């Protein structure tokens, strides 16, 4: 499948083959500095999801649950009607439009629970 | 009932988005020499890899007009040739008076060059000597308001002091492969009746798009791909008629051009390390350069271009004229024939009527007659804006061929008239972008958005 | 609280909100080779860190305990003169002497941990 | 020991003051255009390393042993004539054809393995 | 001028050899032969490295 190839194809065949993505965030040798500030730019943008994945916990690689619940009204959808026959391209237009919460949700969340990895740890 | 929200990374999801992309270029280049050329000095090896990947389903769409891949090229190709003219000598001392002998003839229908006579420096900043070069007419103007036959001076000194170009320095069109930078991707619609926009239904992706030309041509495009069906009118409009319409040949029309005069250099020094190359003499005896095209191939041609481009003016005519005169920078077909900048009349080829019925190749007097165009020659070149304009080109001795293919149209197009069919097409061209445009129809740039959110009945173990 | 609105509260309170901080090390588009160069220094600066915080096995985001105890002549304080007055801002300044020691015994001791992770795993 | 005093030494001695050499991929203020681009070559050789190592679950820094087999064809020694005599630097000239297939195995294997651990907590 | 137009060097700026020392970047490493019979070729037997030449 590759690079793309997984796109159209169903959420739960896309949910497979993740580490073919994440291995493709290199190229390039450089003439001029539009190369180089192509290199930059591509390690930048790189280490700006690296690094927020990294806020919620995830450092799981890149499968990761949290312990956010989902609000209905975000799609409004049944498990199998999400995720069975849907692709996850159209899926991300879909729900482009919520982000911000989710993202502060799960910040939020984790910011909250790290303390408790001390506290259920200083008993002894 | 419970469901917990799950974050995915890398998944395959995009937008198209803008980036700069780099060069590319095949391997076979690279035995040549530093400055010589661009595709070896200021580009990446790189076999065209990973191979191409189609994708299964894709719900996709389209632009062509607004692509922004081609104005990146534009400014790599104008940004790279003012480096590339960096490193030559700008002449300047050849604004002195030319006295050029008054030649006469009766009509010889053969150009005849102004042989010219000027001063030049010679290995000492103070004594001086004269000099003799011949030189083409149109860069060549005539000096007094008066009515004086005897002194000319270079086109050029009046907007800028051209640079020659150093002959180390080639100017063919290897092929350059253009190649997205990580984290992004190019997708190619794949469908073979695609039009210019609107959604695509076959796409695949390639990390670095295969074989463009920068070959420069006004009105006939040179050397470029073929479409795998109908030969595709495209537009970016058609209610507004000034929009320049595209032409995409099926098959190709072999189009042979020669300069048969056996000119040969001549080394003129100008001031310390450095010289200046003209024409020397002439050997041989003087004729009329040229371009020569299949009669019956270009007859067949431009009929089928009529039987694809009545559709979107169906009850009307598919008639043919000259272009609408004007600057012969502009009415002329130009390029260059692997030195030497042709500049052609077309009036001979784009002269005719359509009336919808297909026709066959026969009857035929000979098949190996064709149909000729006559073509003049220049030295002092003006073509693009920005990038120091006039470039001197130097002489090559010998004489020159380039036979070549033709494989695309630029048109335009009059407006109504009487209510009546004979609305007539005319070649026209100067904007590049339409030159480039014509080979990235195919491309288009996407960034991948690899995090993504959904739902699972899965809560986090804490 | 932003980026330093917690600068000069308590260390409780600093405690929280250092999400705010780590999500702050992105910033510019480049004129010229000096902004180039102030990327390339914030990237290579922040994975000093990063790379840093990684070898003492705080791979658990950013609070983390560690087994090394506390030489009471660092300080010579209870819990409580540390943490329920003091600002983080000043105790930067005051602990700012002996922090080689410190990162030394961080980087053995968890050298020396991270074996036994094997050892008592190979058992089966 | 520093950066390759432990070198020739045997592979036993050789897997302490891994941490050492993990450190050493900082250097260098700039002239010209060429320091720049070691700089930004640097980063990008690093973080492949750092990004690749992560794909196979090794998230607990640099030593990480994995569910993968050793197929014995491969070296076709017994563990003592592996370790107890011989050095890394002629180790990885001995290992070094092999590597595509031991690489795609330890993607694969922790690929699959991932979603076993939404599956053993989905049950809650 | 029978080749080129020559350029002044500036007597600001001088021509003394001042030593250079040469430094490999990060990722990097220079060993070197600290053997004292080393003639230019082969395997040597006694190795060093340093940061900086
Ligand atoms: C283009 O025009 C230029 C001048 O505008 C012309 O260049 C001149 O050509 C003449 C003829 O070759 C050169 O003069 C010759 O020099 C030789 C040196 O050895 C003399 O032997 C020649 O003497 C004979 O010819 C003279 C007439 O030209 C007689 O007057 C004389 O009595 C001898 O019979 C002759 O002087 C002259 O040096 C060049 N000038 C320059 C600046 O180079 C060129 O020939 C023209 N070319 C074409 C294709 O029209
Ligand atoms: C200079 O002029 C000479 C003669 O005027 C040119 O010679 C001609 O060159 C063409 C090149 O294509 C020759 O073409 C022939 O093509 C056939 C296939 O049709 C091939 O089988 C032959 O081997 C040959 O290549 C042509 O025969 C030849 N002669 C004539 C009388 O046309 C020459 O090309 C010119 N030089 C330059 C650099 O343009």
């Amino acid at each position: 499948l590759g690079f793309l190839g997984a796109a159209g194809s169903t959420m739960g065949a896309a949910s497979m083959t993740l580490t073919v993505q994440a291995r493709n965030l290199l190229s390039g040798t450089v003439w001029g500095i539009k190369q180089l500030q192509a290199r930059v730019l591509a390690v930048e943008r790189y280490l700006r999801d690296q690094q927020l994945l990294g806020i919620w916990g995830c450092s799981g690689k890149l499968i990761c649950c949290t312990n956010v619940p989902w609000n209905s009204s975000w799609s409004n959808r049944n498990l199998s009607e999400i995720w069975d026959n849907m692709t996850w391209l159209q899926w991300d237009k879909e729900i482009s439009n919520y982000t911000q919460i989710i993202y502060g949700l799960l910040e939020e969340s984790q910011n909250q629970q790290e303390k408790n990895e001390q506290d259920l740890l200083a008993l002894d | 009932e419970n469901l917990w929200v799950t974050v995915y990374y890398g998944v395959p999801v995009w937008k198209e988005a803008k980036t700069t992309l780099f060069c590319a270029s095949d391997a076979r280049a690279y035995e040549k020499e530093v400055h010589n050329v661009w595709a070896t000095h200021a580009c990446v090896p790189t076999d065209p890899s990973p191979q191409e990947l189609v994708l299964g389903n894709v719900t996709e769409n389209f632009n062509m007009w607004k692509n922004d891949m081609v104005d990146q090229m534009h400014e790599d190709i104008i940004s790279l040739w003012d480096q590339s003219l960096k490193p030559c000598v700008k002449l300047t001392p050849l604004c002195v008076t030319l006295i050029c002998s008054n030649a006469t003839v009766k009509n010889g229908t053969v150009e005849e060059m102004k042989n010219c006579s000027f001063n030049t420096t010679t290995e000492i900043r103070d004594k001086e000597k004269k000099e003799y070069a011949l030189f083409y007419k149109p860069d060549i103007v005539p000096l007094s308001e008066t009515n004086n036959t005897s002194e000319y001076r270079l086109i050029n000194c009046n907007t800028s002091a051209c640079t020659q170009a150093c002959p180390k320095v080639t100017f063919e069109p290897i092929p350059i492969h253009y190649c997205a930078p990580a984290g992004y991707a190019i997708l190619k619609c794949n469908d073979e009746t695609f039009n210019g926009t609107g959604p695509c239904s076959n796409v695949s992706t390639v990390q670095c798009t295969h074989g463009i030309r920068p070959v420069v041509s006004t009105q006939l495009l040179l050397n470029g791909s073929l479409a795998e069906k109908e030969i595709v009118i495209r537009s970016e409009n058609l209610t507004n008629n000034a929009k320049i319409i595209i032409v995409h040949l099926h098959t190709p029309v072999e189009i042979v051009c020669t300069r048969p005069n056996n000119n040969t250099r001549k080394s003129v020094r100008i001031g310390p390390g450095q010289t200046f190359y003209a024409t020397g003499d002439i050997i041989g005896d003087i004729k009329q350069a040229h371009c020569n095209i299949s009669e019956e191939k270009w007859n067949d041609t431009l009929q089928k271009v009529g039987i694809e481009l009545q559709k979107h003016f169906p009850n009307k005519t598919i008639k043919y004229n000259q272009s609408a005169g004007g600057d012969m920078e502009i009415t002329t077909h130009s390029f260059n024939c692997g030195g030497e900048f042709f500049y052609c009349n077309t009036s001979n080829l784009f002269n005719g009527t359509y009336n919808g019925t297909y026709i066959s190749t026969n009857s035929s007097a000979n098949s190996t007659s064709t149909i000729t165009l006559q073509c003049r020659i220049k030295q002092i070149i003006n073509m693009w804006q920005g990038v120091g304009r006039c470039m001197y080109a130097p002489p090559i001795a010998g004489n020159i061929t380039c036979r070549s293919n033709i494989t695309g149209l630029l048109l335009t197009r009059d407006g109504g008239t009487n209510s009546n069919e004979t609305e007539t097409f005319r070649p026209a061209g100067g904007d590049m972008r339409d030159n480039w445009r014509s080979e990235l129809y195919k491309y288009k740039v996407v960034k991948i958005e690899p995090l993504g959110v959904a739902p699972t009945r899965c809560k986090r173990r804490v």
